[PDB]
């Protein structure tokens, strides 16, 4: 096949998904559109990013040409030239097996409970 | 100071994840409230921030994720995307205080291939990024690759020592041999800079680490002894391009 | 391929000056058409581009210049400004292909002081610029001083090796002592970067270069053994200045 | 079960010294056997441990020592060195159970300047040490200056309340202006720490103490309202200092 | 009392006349020299000029006026100028009889025998 | 500056042991020694002060002793601290005071001993 | 050849956020400043905005908002005018005295002149 | 009634600013809170409303701005933009109650060129807009240029009398020589109107203004004595441009 997953990276950290969805509207057809915030561990270098998987592997030429380099602005007004390129990992979450039965049952666990007893005493 | 859920996840991944406690920890992780968008996002952050794990315990988290995706299919994608993001951001930021942070990331990507979390194309696409991203085509130094900066070498050798031993049969063999031709030219671009004199030679440690990895991968490797010889290897390889591309 | 006069002044500056006597070449140069601004601008460029001269013969060029200005005053100020300009431009572009070019310029500036063409105020201003221009005040690496770039140290030692032995009496005595303390901190800023490991230690040639120059200037002074000792020495130095009005 | 002579010295300094009886106490101490090195040492230590004297009567001890040096020239030097030593050791040890003791030692060092026992240089040399000793140049917390440790500020203010009023003329005035420029940056390193949040704010009592002493010394100084404003003011100062250095 | 100021990192294609016009009106001065690029540092050509002001208090306005002023070359690239105190503050303060006689010299004449074929 | 302080020594070292441990000793008109005051229970350190005649022997003296590890009798290490004393004033020669050593023959001291006799 | 365009004769009671919505999606631009009405000419109150586009080739389309009918809350046509700004310069990037008038003796003498 | 800081900047600009007190007003203007958008906004409005300044002291405001941008470069941009806005809007509104207000604005634009705040191009584009905007090409009157409305002439002469003497060397020479041709025709369009009778002649005052102004710029030319002449010179100008 041909590549279809696009990454929009080096976005301002204070940018939300709604703010990005408005600046991008109307984006082409896509089965995948996720947004990811900043990490904070590298405190001087916060950048949010988004991923989009296009249905037609040819509308990327137009999209890339419209936003590759697009400048975003934060509250202080600093410029964030966006980077729009093919995501280096082309796989995406596919709708599918049966749900896991233990999801959300950690509170009713002895090892956890014991940990809460020991973590209750801290500082 | 920290939510109990978050600190527990940090004890699971950074303290309790031994070599034989992997299963015990995986079952402890399946119980997490994955329907909550906040904790899920946080757990993925902990796994991408792999520098908190001991170097020789990095393969443990990859093993963990390989089994965790049988029940949480989407978390596998999110971790790899963040690791590849952090590798690129490291090259763009390129500050010494992130060197151990970036070495651990390169190791992780290598282990993720061993447990079939990414295909070989991802590993090679990243290896080329180490030798081309921010690099001038003429070999001259640049802002992202200053002259005495040799961290790209250590990143390339970190990945090759972690999973390059699995690139010796079929397609995966030639795909590595072509990269090493380009890698050798990049190495010789560094050696032939003016900064390296008779009194300030090319760090022998880098020379040693390069030879060790290539001996480990291709014992018969034809070590280029000059810059021109490595350039010829590239020129001859590009001839092979244009016959297989159809232009010559 | 080049004009004959241009090739002749090059034969005098880049060949005859390390072989014959400076006076034989001086009168030869006084007879050049100095009223013609074309040839004057050319000979000045030749002297600024002293990287064409043998390193150990550079003092001849300073000696010559010191005498040539008794008959062509303006050429002296033009080459000095050019040398100081190329020292700055070398730090801004900071390309390996200009390293030997920049080392010579620093050496030339040192020899120009020995023959009383510039005064210590010019040399100390240049010395500080090596340890401060483009240098982040917090000690972090920056674009003009990346982590493993130690050329600023080789420049400081080049100048201190050529004219620092004369900063041992009177005013210049303590101005050098004050620059050294700031220089030892700049040294330890670099040594304390994460890029220096056990298998990749601090370049030993730079350590020997520093200890050798300090051994000559101040034999009784010992380089610090830690970063904290260097940050104290500067703190103590400037503190006493703030207390003495 | 204390020896008789020793308890008499403790009574003279810690009990009988009440501001007005100073001359009577001085003549009583002149009669002590000063040539006995052992007794001299104990008397000196009694004066160094100034925390045994009421806070508002501390200046009395400084006055006493000012008269005692007209007859024992060495004791004046011995006590100052002992107090400066106790100040430094207090910072090295840094245990809250000695806080009230260390505040007394700073007051005593301040009063020693009011009675012409120490020069202007010793005060500012000690002041700067409060803002620099054990302090990282980047403003990060350290072993000797942890985040919630604000005792250094209380020490700076105890001295500036005791002798800062006399730093208003000539060079002494200029020295104080430069120190305050550095002192304000230290304050803003403490404020900008991660521990101070909305629910755990910077103690307003420390803010009030800082503005009070600054307004008492310089009523016309503009307080820095940002960590950037403080770092700019310091760079402007050292920028002018390097020109006169070389 | 420093008075010599340098305007450096100017476009290499700029000459003294368009500089004087750009900085018009030039505050009074007894020294005003312009220097071209070296050309041996091929990628990094910059011309510069030196002005020795008569009143060393007019440079505060001069430094705030043109320190950073963006100059433009032929193709239109931006050369933000730099206005600082010249690192060497000395300026040009009978005539020589040998000047302009090298062509009538035996050493130069014999050299031509070597250089021409 | 000429005055130098030797501090953070062991509490048990007396002056002549210091004078012995500090041999050779450059020219010095001032040499005071101070033991540790019992009061401060846990932190007891002795110190010394030395005023060098020619202010340049400190460069040689500091590096020779700054960091010199001393030992106590029980076997405890004490890394010493060498720096310029914060108070740079010393003693000078002088008439003596007539009252020195007269407290034993004083009424006020006498009546105090009476009140102190009956503990 | 120019890149700075003026959108003038807008309603006075219009804010920048509202205009950014009407203009969405704008072409790329380095400069986008909004100026309310002056209030000195009460009967003739018009706001305006300036934009400096990065690509000088997309103005022809943006121009073809020239005549766009903007409306206020009370309801009235404000046909915007889109032309090349008569002044094509924008500033693009500190002073030590900024904000020191409060602690000034001449302004303090003025406060004594104006408050009482 | 107005906050103290707002009344202070008005005192500095509309009273304290004479020809000799500019130096003291500048440093005093540098200390204002320029980080507060509301104060800076109001400051720009005060300068744009140049009609509050004595006409002969208007040049002082330009000099003030010329130095004020060495530390607040952004403010000079908005002051010019606001001045050009009020010149255009003044033509679109065109009410006699704003005449001296628009005369002061035209004066300001001229002085802004003198202290090198705008290039020659900005001055000539405004000069032509006075003779073209709202003017019908066939010469007949229009809504924005009624018959007895001669304010465009008063505006053009206001700008040329303040910075036109600087347009006589090099490029700016030809540019001005060409605008005067279109201006001469416009003047004659207004003279040739039917409203001017014997007892109600063309205002002698305005024609003297035209002769006086053109005398100060170019003594080598006198105004056309006929409409056809002015038409001939425009036709000649445009023909020679097309041929070269
Ligand atoms: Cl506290």
């Amino acid at each position: 096949t041909a590549l279809s997953k696009v990454v929009i990276r080096r976005l301002p950290p204070g940018l939300t998904k709604e703010q990005l969805e408005e600046q991008l509207r109307p984006l082409p057809a896509h089965d995948y559109f996720e947004f990811f915030a900043a990490d904070l561990s590298l405190y001087p270098h916060l950048y949010s990013r988004a991923y989009i998987n296009f249905r037609n592997p040819d509308d990327i030429l137009l999209f890339r040409d419209r936003f590759d380099g697009y400048i975003f602005l934060d509250s202080k007004g600093l410029e964030y030239p966006a980077v729009v390129e093919f995501a280096p990992f082309q796989k995406i979450a596919k709708k599918k097996r049966k749900k896991d039965a233990k999801t959300g049952s950690i509170e009713d666990d002895p090892e956890y409970k014991k940990f809460l007893e020991t973590y209750c005493v801290e500082e | 100071k920290r939510p109990p859920l978050q600190e527990y996840v940090r004890k699971l991944l950074y303290k309790d994840l031994s070599k034989v406690t992997t299963e015990k920890v995986l079952r402890q992780m399946r119980k997490l409230p994955w329907q909550d968008q906040e904790v899920k996002d946080y757990v993925i952050c902990c796994m991408i921030n792999i520098w908190n794990v001991k170097y020789n315990s990095i393969h443990c988290v990859a093993n963990l994720l390989a089994g965790l995706v049988l029940y949480q299919e989407d978390v596998g994608i999110h971790v790899v995307d963040g690791v590849l993001e952090d590798i690129r951001l490291g090259m763009e930021v390129n500050q010494p205080k992130f060197n151990q942070r970036r070495i651990s990331s390169a190791k992780f990507l290598g282990e993720l291939y061993n447990y079939r979390m990414v295909e070989s194309a991802v590993i090679f696409r990243t290896l080329y990024s180490f030798t081309s991203f921010g690099v001038n085509p003429d070999g001259s130094p640049s802002s992202l690759d200053p002259p005495e900066h040799l961290f790209r070498i250590r990143l390339v050798c970190t990945i090759l020592d972690t999973c390059g031993q699995y690139f010796d049969r079929g397609s995966s063999k030639r795909k590595l041999d072509c990269f090493l031709v380009y890698f050798q030219r990049y190495v010789w671009w560094k050696k032939s800079l003016e900064v390296w004199t008779k009194d300030h030679p090319f760090p022998i440690d880098i020379d040693y680490m390069i030879s060790d990895t290539l001996e480990l991968l291709r014992p018969k490797i034809k070590l280029c002894n000059s810059l021109e010889e490595s350039i010829r290897q590239v020129q001859d390889l590009e001839r092979e391009f244009l016959i297989k591309l159809g232009l010559v």
